[PDB]
């Protein structure tokens, strides 16, 4: 038997803020960071850079920490940052099978499915049945790598540029970098 | 510790709750669920009570049947207000009195951790390792599906953190160690019955040995 979760976590801040222990504007300040700072459109800015600039793109495979504090978003969950990089012949996905591990600042925070226990359960096992079910066909002939986030490194995926954004800019190449294919489990998509 | 958050490889689950690029909705779909984290980040940065470890650990010391059936953000108001509770600053009754009702808590620890290894090998990319085949009851940050597996190293971090399983408890003697990228073949983890290629876990040097 419980209370309302809204009540159980209301007293925790009121328990802790009417002791003195909670600094005035703290949890609205994280707030803003969790809603408006922490965005996947930060690894999409990332990786439509990687995809335009070859020297870009080897400093963020060999040092991702470093490529990413030059834009200024390394932050919490997301300090010590390492890209993987899709091939014709591999297919890489993030997960975190013992809770949610995530790199907040690029990716933003993890969507409810990602912290699923189907996912934390199955995608380790058998990606490329949950990949096909979430609507990505991934063929044969391209192995499938599931990075499990299980320490400190924070992970985001560099997918293949898809034939059709010959010449693009990067703004139009962000758009088609969507949080599914920072985290790995979606093909960047040409629009019709 | 082998809870039943050790999830990778459990069979008998459905379909994962999403299509790709399908509207995920906002950041939080209630107007509580920024506190488990805010108020998680007041206890590691602000007051120094706990650290980050300590708050996966709490939430793995739910009962099992509680970690089951509770929502993930809920998971951690439940396991944030444990460890305030357990270092002292809290009490259940000021919670429940909060609260209007029950507040029921992750069950206490059944281990007092362990300390950072003496004795690690630093590990090389290329390298063939073996996963220690070794149980703890405590925090541990490597999952059961490659205890005692043999993988290859594909990266060493080029920074140290607190070893999991002394930190995860609040110890004095996690030090630091590198982790390691250590990629393991599909089969080599679940045999036939995988439709993978290659998994890759990130495993403190503690946790490794050389293979063969
Ligand atoms: C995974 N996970 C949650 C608990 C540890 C810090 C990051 C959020
Ligand atoms: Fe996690
Ligand atoms: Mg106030
Ligand atoms: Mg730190
Ligand atoms: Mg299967
Ligand atoms: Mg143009
Ligand atoms: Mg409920
Ligand atoms: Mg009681």
């Amino acid at each position: 038997a419980q209370a309302p979760v809204s009540d159980r976590a209301w007293a925790l801040f009121r328990a802790l803020d009417g002791k003195g222990l909670v600094p005035d504007g703290y949890v609205e300040g994280w707030k803003k960071t969790f809603e408006e700072d922490f965005s996947p459109r930060r690894g999409a800015e990332l990786v439509a850079r990687a995809w335009t600039d070859p020297e870009f793109r080897q400093l963020l495979l060999t040092d991702g920490t470093a490529a990413v504090a030059q834009y200024g978003y390394l932050g919490p969950q997301g300090e010590y940052i390492v890209a993987v990089e899709d091939t014709p012949t591999l297919k890489n996905v993030i997960v975190c099978s013992l809770c949610s591990c995530t790199a907040w600042p690029i990716l933003g925070l993890p969507p409810t499915w990602y912290k699923s226990f189907e996912y934390r359960a199955r995608v380790v096992r058998e990606p490329r049945k949950v990949l096909s079910e979430m609507g990505t066909e991934i063929a044969s002939d391209i192995e499938i790598r599931v990075y499990d986030t299980t320490a400190e490194t924070r992970y985001m995926v560099l997918p293949q540029r898809p034939a059709g954004t010959e010449g693009w800019s990067q703004e139009q190449l962000q758009e088609i970098v969507t949080k599914d294919c920072l985290i790995g489990v979606a093909i960047p998509q040409v629009p019709t | 510790m082998d809870g039943v958050h050790d999830l990778a490889g459990v069979q008998g689950f459905g379909k994962v709750p999403h299509t790709v690029n399908a509207d995920i909705g906002p950041t939080f779909h209630a107007e509580w669920e920024h506190l488990p984290y805010s108020l998680m980040f007041a206890g590691v940065a602000e007051l120094g009570a706990f650290s980050v470890d300590e708050v996966r650990y709490v939430v793995e010391r739910m009962e099992p049947r509680h970690y089951m059936m509770t929502p993930y953000y809920e998971r951690y108001v439940i396991g944030v207000a444990t460890l305030m509770v357990e270092k002292g600053i809290l009490t259940q009754d000021e919670l429940e009195s909060l609260a209007g009702g029950p507040f029921p808590l992750s069950r206490p620890s059944e281990s007092e951790g362990r300390p950072a290894p003496v004795e690690t090998t630093t590990f090389e990319v290329g390298q063939r390792v073996r996963v220690r085949d070794e149980y703890v009851p405590g925090h541990i940050r490597m999952p059961a599906y490659c205890r005692g597996r043999v993988g290859t190293i594909s990266h060493r971090t080029t920074e140290k953190w607190p070893f999991p399983d002394a930190i995860g408890h609040g110890r004095n003697d996690a030090g630091e160690e590198p982790t390691y990228h250590v990629k393991f073949a599909a089969e080599e983890l679940f045999g036939s019955d995988t439709d993978g290629g290659s998994v890759v876990v990130d495993l403190f040097e503690g946790y490794l040995e050389p293979a063969a």
